């Protein structure tokens, strides 16, 4: 139904997703390099109050 | 309820406390009179029709029918709730049936959660979700609004504002405006509702 | 130990202004700005006590 829409190896990308009071909070970090040993705190990027109950997730892949 | 994002504008809060479409108020966390000097990051507004005796459950962290089954407010709610005696637009003779309310549900609600599922819940051991009758009561039950009702039974057009007192970039501000900057002098300052004295 | 007792007592006296003591906020002027004076003096009363 699309109640909300928004349009804005070598490299390692880190993400943190959590739900508080319906506000979907997104944290992010980028760096070039299983998990290499190091410490780098993530910074807040996007806050969004969808209020959607979320229990499962799945990542997306690329095909030509 | 459409979460209308209010940002990057000047909010004249003194307008919204005067007339017939905005008449009865309650506020939590911030005094409504001093709203004209303060600022918020984002304010999320909603508009809806609920019976007047059920407006008492529109409160921070309280329970009830519309609370557990329609919409939960957070228990740290900083904002104001604005209602309206709406008999003329939402009530008809021998009932107006354009608004639906839940009386039973499988689950208790979490604050600012939304569910548009019309699945018939199992009141008893009889199977449901397609079956109607006893132990399969309908989820969406109207209150049949009439203009001849008493004050409690009337439909109320209620607006809820949720303020964010976060120390983020605040884009919503009151009707007050700014002055010039003074550096390296002992002066009074005010920054987006933060009053202090210092050099 | 005398010097550390003096520094620790002064520092522990400093960080208890951050302690809200059951009031809404540590900063007084935020309570003065957010609320009108009647409940504000109750919050400031808890802070001062
Ligand atoms: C959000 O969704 C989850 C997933 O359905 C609900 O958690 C329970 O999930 C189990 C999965 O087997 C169900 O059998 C239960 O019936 C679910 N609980 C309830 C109370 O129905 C969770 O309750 C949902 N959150 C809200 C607020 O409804």
């Amino acid at each position: 139904n699309c109640t909300f829409e928004y349009v804005s190896f070598k490299n390692l990308r880190e993400f943190v997703f959590k739900n508080i009071d319906g506000y979907f909070k997104i944290y992010s970090k980028h760096t070039p390099i299983d998990l290499p040993q190091g410490f780098s705190a993530l910074e807040p990027l996007v806050d969004l109050p969808i209020g959607i109950n979320i229990t499962r997730f799945q990542t997306l892949l690329a095909l030509h | 309820w459409n979460r209308k994002r209010i940002s990057n504008c000047v909010a004249d809060y003194s307008v919204l406390y005067n007339l017939a479409p905005f008449f009865t108020f309650k506020c939590y966390g911030v005094s409504p009179t001093k709203l004209n000097d303060l600022c918020f990051t984002n304010v999320y507004a909603d508009s809806f029709v609920i019976r007047g005796d059920e407006v008492r459950q529109i409160a921070p962290g309280q329970t009830g029918n519309i609370a557990d089954y329609n919409y939960k407010l957070p228990d740290d709610f900083t904002g104001c709730v604005i209602a309206w005696n709406s008999n003329k637009l939402d009530s008809k003779v021998s009932g107006n049936y354009n608004y639906l309310y839940r009386l039973f549900r499988k689950s208790n609600l979490k604050p600012f959660e939304r569910d548009i599922s019309t699945e018939i819940y199992q009141a008893g051991n009889k199977p449901c979700n397609g079956v109607a009758g006893f132990n399969c009561y309908f989820p969406l039950r109207s209150y049949s609004f009439r203009p001849t009702y008493g004050v409690g039974h009337q439909p109320y057009r209620v607006v809820v504002l949720s303020f964010e007192l976060l120390h983020a970039p605040a884009t919503v501000c009151g009707p007050k405006k700014s002055t010039n900057l003074v550096k390296n002098k002992c002066v009074n300052f005010n920054f987006n509702g933060l009053k202090g004295t210092g050099v | 130990d005398v010097v550390n007792h003096n520094a620790q007592a002064l520092n522990t006296l400093v960080k208890q202004l951050s302690s809200k003591f059951g009031a809404i906020s540590s900063v007084l002027n935020d309570i003065f700005s957010r609320l009108d004076k009647v409940e504000a003096e109750v919050q400031i009363d808890r802070l001062i006590t």
